[PDB]
């Protein structure tokens, strides 16, 4: 995942120029946590892999 | 009363009622008892809110 304010393709010259440059969606979660679990805390089950859809 | 007929007197001190008589009462029921509040089923329940 790379972030960036330039509407400039990856593999375009004013861009690095290398690499496939893919839209993304969202922001990366570090792999352990998912977010919203229990009120107080006692944590859901979370979700793991990459590229799965879930 | 049993609707006797008196052989020589009337029995004029006894009647037959008509209509009820309204009166003034006392107080009643003051409120309601306790009631409960909340889902007891509910609490400590796990709820899902990461985001996507």
């Amino acid at each position: 995942y790379r972030i960036g304010s330039y509407y400039i393709t990856e593999e375009d010259i004013n861009p690095g120029d290398s690499i496939s440059l893919g839209f993304g969606s969202w922001a990366k979660v570090t792999g352990v946590i998912m977010g919203t679990g229990v009120v107080n805390p006692d944590g859901s089950v979370p979700n793991a892999q990459r590229v799965e859809f879930q | 009363w049993y609707s006797p007929g008196g052989g020589y007197s009337q029995r004029t001190d006894n009647d037959t009622h008509t209509h009820t008589i309204s009166g003034s009462v006392s107080l009643g029921r003051d409120d309601i008892s306790r009631q409960p509040i909340n889902t007891l089923p509910p609490f400590r329940a796990a709820h899902i809110w990461r985001r996507i």
